[PDB]
């Protein structure tokens, strides 16, 4: 009894002091009631994240202006965990990871505020993927389809076109955005981690030239920014994205690229004296990427039927895929478009390794008119890759496979594409129809791209009814097939090859 | 008596208790997160005792919003999961909380997930073959009752169809039930599976356990032990045979390595946890048959960089008895269930364990399919007309043997409306003995597709 | 070790003994576990010195 | 016909070489990773 | 015999001394195998090798 | 009132200060060395606050002959470098004193070495091609006037010949100004360049900075930022376009790796400092040519063990508009200048 | 270092000097031994930072 009474008789917001600082980290003593990942504010107007909580003192990583920190500075705590503002006013703006406007065009009309680390949609809230994300790349939409809700990995070496594939994917959506229907209007977020500032300016200029800056938000964590911003940038891109997803919009996220995300989080974690594991990464790096990516999903109709599609990019050293971050992201994601610098140099641009890239969603992301055509395409290219060695001896080869070799060579030419020129679905289906139905076989290989482009121009000008029929029905009906083959032969009678031969 | 949270570092949490009340290791502790946007009850598992009454823990949920000096209540037992017939046809997280309907199953009996394997005296002293009733499985790669089977494949290779097949086979032929352990599964694929098993109407006999990738490595490690603790109840108390799927046992190894690193233990060869073979052994040994009842297992197993020397697969392939590989080159012919007859293998396939005639017929079918596999290049490049007559007569049989491995499997009944077949072993080892001798060569290839049994071949031949 | 100790008691009495170790790689892996949990530094192939 | 036989031989010999080199490249990969980890963790335990 | 078999696997024809050695070695490899759990007493092993 | 030395280990020195007098980060401190032939003033940059009024610093001169308990005076500002039109044609060490005329810079305007890079608002991409009259360069890796250009290559593949050819081709015809940064280059070729520039007339408009590989890690880190501070003056305060040549920019991150263990940061993959990409990014972003005021940067990067996967090269590759990757495998075929035609690449090749 | 000091004394006096170091791999190995006995955390390949 008496002891309990003595204890009950023995039983303004707190300000901590900086006891240590170096290399981007500060340790703050006190703050008994701080929570893990609370925003701390330091006296120079710089911020910190309070990421580690020892027996004596808080370990806080510092966002950006690290030079202004000294021992004995007062640290005030904000009353909330890491949050970013969200809203429609972010469209066509460039923002740092905290949602501050970086382009200088003016203040952002923030609509609402979201925590960075809310729960992903759980296994009862989702729905099966069954709607296309038209990429506008023949070598993707015909062979590794992306459905809105999928997580597709653009893994490649440096300078192989990863940035170009994702910029094409964002540019392609303009053909949908000009329609008023929210069930079609894909919004886009491009999250640049550790890019140089002029590269983000180049990408912004590329999207402006295409008009995509009407509906795309760029999150910029350029390489000058402290490791804390590089580490947050993917999360803030997802946090801006989720606000649209939960309101029943469709969203595309591009992360460019998660290798510098993982390298920033390794820098932070090692400075905090956390234990290093394989490839010097801290133990939780799989969980860091997973809790990012698994927030991409398609929601069920009870949640408004919105969706978010993730295109994480990663960069692989010397084409290995057995390094730690590649292995994690390959195990997390639904489909993997390998881009190889060898195919890039051999002329196959974009460099999609169609012999090793796969998608686990498969036909469920394609429209019926694409299934009806692309179905044999993977088999034709596999037979061509098997036969390739016999190209030197094609006289001695049996004719029944000599035709397969000549088809395969024309399909490989048919899959090339110039950058910043995404094709709408109704044009790429006709492009793949030319190859797969064998109409292209009489054209010499070196003229194939010029034939394809001249035909798609001709059909758009004179016979737009084929494109209307494909788009409005999603099926290549027999009337449109017969009319299309008639127009292909009518075009062949006017076309001319680079050697001046006819092609009929 | 309650403890306090004293240190937090990522998923790792240290708690201090009153001197006399320090919890036993592997106890589950509960802690609260009170912040409005992140309100949680946070489950900690006890990993180590650091002295000074400090206890090292690892969190089963994200530690964000946790505050120093919050109260920690010990539960006084290990992580416990519900067990009983009412577990079938529901989805559970590793911690035994239901995802399909929250709060379901609180009233069930609960078992500790950490329990010992059978005693030495109780193990069955010889391996028994499982007559699963699928031609290709029974003939080329016989399964071992209470054994572990590795599975290889992916999307567009029928893998989910084979899972639905095996679930139907165990429910109907053996009166057992299945458990599925989503060890680090994609939440999209977990929902696609849940809807697929619901649409097939097999979910009524299956218990689903998901440890999603979204959650910290403590949960992706413990999920396999949770699912195994449901299966152990069905074996021991209900007295049923049980079929335990694991997808994917590599992520169980990986999750273990990451927890070991968070605990600061020094990493071994290529960076796995130093306990690896025991960490795995304490799972795999617990799957076995005793007292005439059995837990069969199918395990999908990823191989990093495709090398079977890396400690993760080198450890795993010490335990398992059979290996089914699914091949896209077989699936694209229309051969279901697309089990590759040359790349798959089994260790029970010996004249001492299966009859000498079974072993002979399996060696002959392997020889014929191997010859055809060696000829397929000549066929593709030069055409059948470039062959001799003696080998073209072999290819005429090999085409039919390859077709006759296909079966009208019970999973297809949703679509075809025709029932699935279950051939006896003594039928299939006659049928392939006759078929290798060529007695059916006058029939066309279409007469062997999806056929099932030999009397059905007799019917379909007279229909065509 | 215990296998050899059961053996040696018969050996020094002038009996003949046969020992099968099945298998001595898994003992090396167990000693690698016990050493690395003791925080001794690894040599080659992560094995202790 | 002798060219056929000698080329089948050469193919089998290349297939066995790719096997042996792959088995070396994997032992080298594992050794490299284990060395890199031993160096990091020794650096941490010195502090 | 094992190195000779590795050489002769693609020899179209060879000397009689190689062919006789190759056939002896193939018969000796066939001689040495036996089934599981079948321990042969040494008084029989000597005759089997003779 | 001033501090004192507590601990010394190689290049790193720990200093204590009175309770209130603890200096800010990146202040230059001074210490005295009093023994005979080694007698010098020592300049000493603040790297960390260790708590309890301790500060950890990185020495610019070799610490040989320093003694525990010597007085340390805080200068109250960062390392400063003389800047102005009169800097062209003189040679400076890292700390901004003229090697061929001691005391020359003492009366100029001085600028802090450290500054943040220009804000994202001020950047535009550069797309005027620069012509150099080298076949492979003008063909496969076309250079960008105002861009960031690099040479990559193993030890001994002739990077220091090719960069001297780029000086001879560009800076001869170039009507603006130029700066050269000898970051951990071998001193002999630094003198060959200094006399070459004096045999032509180019030296009259070329400033040189050297922190050559004989000096300790403090200078090999800061000399790149010092030459860059001279270039950032010419860009911003005068508008006159400027060529910045850097050799070798790997030595910056290497000198960071060398001190990092003694500073007490746990080593990352292959023993680089964990700060690497954030540390190097805070240099590389400064070199950018803001709209209307061009900098043309030509920086040679070393690759350790020829390993194009290695964290330093692999981090550096993102920052560059044209990369002329040299390879020992081409150099062994006698092909000179030994650029790799396939790995080399450019963004302006559209 | 003593080899270079003996050398420099003639060098600055206007003499021409040739130094051979045989061999610097053993000097690197000695410096590694010295640093590790003084308990500095090593950089790559266990060499001093």
């Amino acid at each position: 009894x008496x002891x309990x009474x003595x204890x009950x008789x023995x039983x303004r917001e707190e300000i901590g002091t900086v006891i240590d600082a170096g290399d981007g980290i500060a340790h703050v003593e006190g703050l008994p009631s701080v929570m893990t990942q609370e925003l701390l504010e330091f006296p120079g107007g710089v911020l910190g994240v309070a990421l580690n909580l020892d027996e004596h003192s808080v370990g806080a990583v510092i966002l950006g202006e690290f030079e202004k920190i000294e021992e004995g500075q007062q640290v005030k705590r904000t009353g909330e965990v890491l949050s970013v503002p969200v809203g429609d006013a972010f469209l066509g703006r460039v923002v740092n990871p905290l949602g501050q406007p970086i382009d200088g065009q003016g203040d952002i009309a923030a609509e609402t505020r979201r925590a960075l680390e809310l729960q992903a949609p759980s296994v009862v809230q989702r729905q099966s993927v069954s709607e296309p994300l038209q990429t506008g790349i023949k070598a993707i939409d015909a062979m590794t389809p992306i459905g809105r809700g999928q997580r597709q990995l653009i893994i490649g070496d440096r300078k192989t076109g990863k940035t170009a594939v994702c910029v094409d994917t964002i540019l392609n959506q303009r053909e949908a955005w000009l329609t008023g229907d929210p069930k079609q209007q894909v919004r886009c977020v491009y999250v640049a981690i550790g890019q140089k500032g002029t590269t983000i300016a180049s990408v912004k200029r590329a999207l402006e030239e295409g008009g995509a800056m009407e509906y795309t938000t760029i999150v910029a964590a350029p390489a000058s920014d402290a490791a804390g911003f590089k580490w947050l940038a993917p999360y803030t891109g997802s946090a801006i994205g989720q606000h649209w997803m939960y309101n029943g919009k469709h969203v595309l996220i591009v992360f460019d690229d998660l290798s510098k995300q993982a390298d920033a989080y390794r820098a932070i974690s090692l400075l905090l004296r956390r234990p290093p594991g394989r490839e010097a990464f801290p133990g939780d790096v799989f969980y860091l990427h997973s809790r990012l990516l698994e927030r991409c999903a398609k929601l069920s109709d009870e949640l408004g039927g919105g969706s978010m599609t993730g295109l994480p990019i990663i960069e692989t050293k010397a084409n290995d895929i057995s390094a730690f971050i590649p292995t994690n992201v390959i195990s997390i994601t639904d489909g993997q478009c390998f881009l190889e610098s060898d195919l890039f140099n051999q002329g196959v641009r974009p460099a999609i390794n169609v012999g090793v890239s796969v998608s686990r969603v498969g036909g469920a992301a394609q429209i019926k008119a694409m299934k009806e055509v692309a179905g044999s395409l993977r088999l034709d290219l596999s037979q061509y890759r098997e036969l390739e060695a016999f190209a030197a001896f094609a006289s001695d080869l049996d004719a029944a496979s000599k035709a397969q070799l000549d088809r395969g060579a024309r399909l490989v030419e048919l899959l090339k594409q110039p950058q910043y020129s995404p094709l709408a679905v109704e044009e790429q289906v006709v492009a793949i129809f030319l190859g797969t139905q064998g109409h292209l076989d009489s054209v010499p290989v070196e003229d194939v791209q010029r034939f394809e482009s001249e035909l798609l121009e001709h059909v758009k000008a004179s016979h737009s009814d084929i494109f209307d029929g494909i788009r409005e029905t999603k099926k290549l009906s027999e009337e449109a097939e017969e009319k299309l083959v008639s127009v292909i032969n009518e075009f062949k009678k006017g076309f001319q090859a680079s050697d001046g031969s006819s092609v009929v | 008596t309650a403890g306090r949270v004293v240190r937090i570092t990522g998923p790792v949490v240290d708690v201090e208790f009153p001197r006399g009340s320090v919890p036993e290791l592997f106890n589950a502790l509960h802690a609260e997160i009170t912040f409005g946007a992140l309100a949680k009850t946070l489950t900690l598992e006890v990993a180590q005792h650091l002295g000074d009454s400090l206890v090292r823990c690892i969190s089963m949920q994200p530690t964000d919003g946790l505050v120093r000096g919050v109260e920690v209540t010990d539960t006084g037992a290990s992580i416990s999961v519900p067990v009983g017939d009412g577990v079938k046809g529901h989805v559970f997280n590793a911690l035994g909380d239901c995802l399909d309907d929250p709060g379901y199953g609180k009233d069930f009996e609960h078992w500790s997930i950490h329990r010992k394997p059978p005693a030495f005296s109780d193990l069955e002293p010889r391996t028994e073959m499982l007559e699963t009733g699928l031609k290709v499985v029974d003939l080329l790669t016989p399964y071992v009752r209470g054994g572990k089977i590795a599975l290889f494949g992916g999307a567009g290779v029928g893998k989910t169809v084979l899972i639905q097949e095996m679930i139907n086979r165990i429910a109907r032929n053996f009166g057992g039930t299945s458990v599925f352990a989503g060890v680090g599964e994609r939440t999209r694929e977990g929902n696609d599976l849940w809807v697929e098993l619901a649409d097939a109407n097999v979910l009524k006999d299956t218990a689903l356990v998901f440890g999603q990738m979204d959650e910290p490595p403590g949960t992706r490690m413990r999920v396999a032990l949770s699912a195994l603790t449901m299966a152990e109840f069905f074996r021991d108390e209900q007295g049923q045979d049980v079929l335990l799927f694991i997808d994917n046992i590599f992520r169980f190894t990986q999750a273990g390595s990451e927890v070991s690193t968070l605990l600061g233990r020094m990493p071994s060869a290529v960076g796995y946890q130093p306990t690896l073979a025991d960490e795995m052994g304490e799972l795999q040994e617990r799957i076995t048959s005793t007292r005439g009842r059995s837990i069969t297992s199918m395990q999908a197993v990823y191989v990093p960089a495709d090398d079977y020397t890396d400690p993760a697969p080198a450890t795993t392939f010490a335990h398992l008895d059979a290996t089914t590989e699914l091949s896209r080159a077989v699936f694209s012919k229309g051969i279901f269930p697309a089990v590759d007859p040359l790349a798959s293998s089994s260790t029970i396939l010996d004249p001492a364990i299966v009859g000498d005639e079974h072993y002979r017929v399996a060696q002959e079918v392997i020889r014929i399919l191997q010859r055809y596999k060696d000829l397929q290049d000549i066929i593709a490049i030069l055409g059948i007309d470039e062959l001799s007559e003696e080998d073209k007569q072999l290819v005429n049989r090999a085409r039919r043997i390859e077709r006759f491995l296909s079966q009208n499997m019970m999973a297809a009944e949703q679509f075809t409306g025709q029932p699935g077949s279950t051939v006896p072993l003594k039928e299939t080892i006659e049928a392939f003995d006759k078929l290798t001798k060529g007695e059916f060569d006058h029939l066309p290839e279409q007469a062997f597709f999806l056929i099932g049994g030999l009397d059905d071949l007799a019917k379909k031949a007279e229909s065509l | 070790y215990t296998g050899s100790a059961i053996g040696q008691h018969w050996m020094y009495n002038g009996k003949h003994v046969l020992i099968v170790f099945d298998d001595l790689s898994k003992q090396a892996d167990a000693y690698r576990a016990i050493s690395l949990l003791l925080r001794r530094p690894p040599g080659r192939e992560a094995f202790p010195g | 016909a002798s060219r056929r036989r000698a080329m089948k031989s050469a193919t089998d010999n290349a297939d066995d070489l790719i096997k042996a080199l792959t088995l070396a490249a994997n032992r080298e990969r594992q050794a490299q990773i284990t060395q890199e980890i031993s160096e990091i963790v020794g650096g941490a335990n010195a502090l | 015999y094992r190195e000779l078999e590795a050489f002769a696997a693609f020899a179209s024809d060879l000397d009689a001394a190689s062919k006789a050695q190759l056939d002896r070695g193939a018969r000796l490899v066939e001689l040495l195998k036996q089934p599981q759990y079948s321990p042969l007493a040494v008084e029989e092993q000597v005759v089997a090798i003779f």
